[PDB]
């Protein structure tokens, strides 16, 4: 429910170090090809990381449905970026079960894409406004998970991060390790000015 | 004068048509070609072509 | 009379072309809009528009 938003800017990115770091569960990029990621210059690449259950990881896509995909995280329909998910058990194997996580069960209004669901306070489910007693027709939205090593392999905890860089918005700053070249004039040549390509 | 004006408007509209998405993710062939793999970029390129 | 007949007939055809699916699920925009969400109704509305 509380997903961080770590901005990145004014540096050089890479993708080659994100191929052999670990055999991730999924490295899937909507709107961009993951092989050409080190060729174009982006505009204020974002970063949002969290942990979810291994079977609902399918919910991370632009336009799906599911408890996380509805009440926790909403991607835009025109999402343009990569999602990287990898199984986190060796570092998240709690024999007693780690219950320091929370997600929503019911919300009055569903979230528009890219909205922090900070409404993490008491919630009302049905009739008889209960004023915070969680009785009948009042079910708490914030529920924990079942992450333990004895838990099902599809139900294991997983660490996910979504690189969501918007393109063609401002002077780009995040293009990778490509090397510059001298400037030549009065010849029909191929150029590349911060992604702006042509002849 | 109407002849010149009509031909100029026709050419202006034809050349301005080059800046519409028509459904694809962009309006520049080089962009789609440089940030998408061919087997996927075919659909965008084909929308632009049509 | 041929002029009037041809014009009325062309207009009748243009009108009646509003009730065909063109490949969509239904030939009414309100129906699709009230039966589907945008992210998967775009394709239907697009076939109708085309």
């Amino acid at each position: 429910y509380a997903w961080n938003r770590k901005r990145i800017s004014n540096c050089v990115a890479d993708y080659s170090v994100l191929y052999n770091s670990a055999s991730f569960s999924t490295f899937k990029c909507y709107g961009v090809s993951p092989t050409k990621l080190n060729d174009l210059c982006f505009t204020n690449v974002y970063a949002d990381s969290f942990v979810i259950r291994g079977d609902e990881v399918r919910q991370i896509a632009p336009g799906q449905t599911g408890k996380i995909a509805d009440y926790n995280y909403k991607l835009p329909d025109d999402f343009t970026g990569c999602v990287i998910a990898w199984n986190s058990n060796n570092l998240d194997s709690k024999v007693g079960g780690n219950y320091n996580y929370l997600y929503r069960l019911f919300r009055k209004s569903n979230l528009k894409p890219f909205e922090r669901d900070i409404s993490t306070e008491i919630y009302q489910a049905g009739s008889t406004p209960c004023n915070g007693v969680e009785g009948f027709n009042c079910y708490f939205p914030l529920q924990s998970y079942g992450f333990q090593p004895t838990n099902g392999v599809g139900y294991q905890p997983y660490r996910v991060v979504v690189l969501s860089f918007e393109l063609l918005h401002a002077p780009a700053t995040v293009c990778g390790p490509k090397k510059s070249t001298n400037l030549v004039k009065n010849k029909c040549v191929n150029f590349n000015f911060n992604g702006l390509t042509g002849t | 004068q109407d002849v010149v004006n009509q031909n100029a408007q026709a050419l202006n509209t034809l050349v301005k048509q080059l800046s519409s998405n028509f459904g694809a993710i962009s309006s520049v062939l080089n962009d789609i070609l440089s940030r998408l793999d061919p087997p996927e970029a075919e659909v965008q390129i084909d929308r632009l072509i049509t």
